[PDB]
């Protein structure tokens, strides 16, 4: 996996990917 | 959170997946 500062859209999609079905949430307060 | 650990700092594939559901 990338070895980076993933932030903003890159983040969600990050998660999109990596959590497949089981779907994330993202609460970045 | 994720902003801090993960954008802020570095997240691995692991500490990424402490965010899926
Ligand atoms: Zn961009």
């Amino acid at each position: 996996f990338v070895n980076q500062h993933l932030c903003g859209s890159h983040l969600v999609e990050a998660l999109y990917l990596v959590c497949g079905e089981r779907g994330f949430f993202y609460t970045p307060k | 959170g994720i902003v801090e650990q993960c954008c802020t700092s570095i997240c691995s594939l692991y500490q990424l997946e402490n965010y899926c559901n």
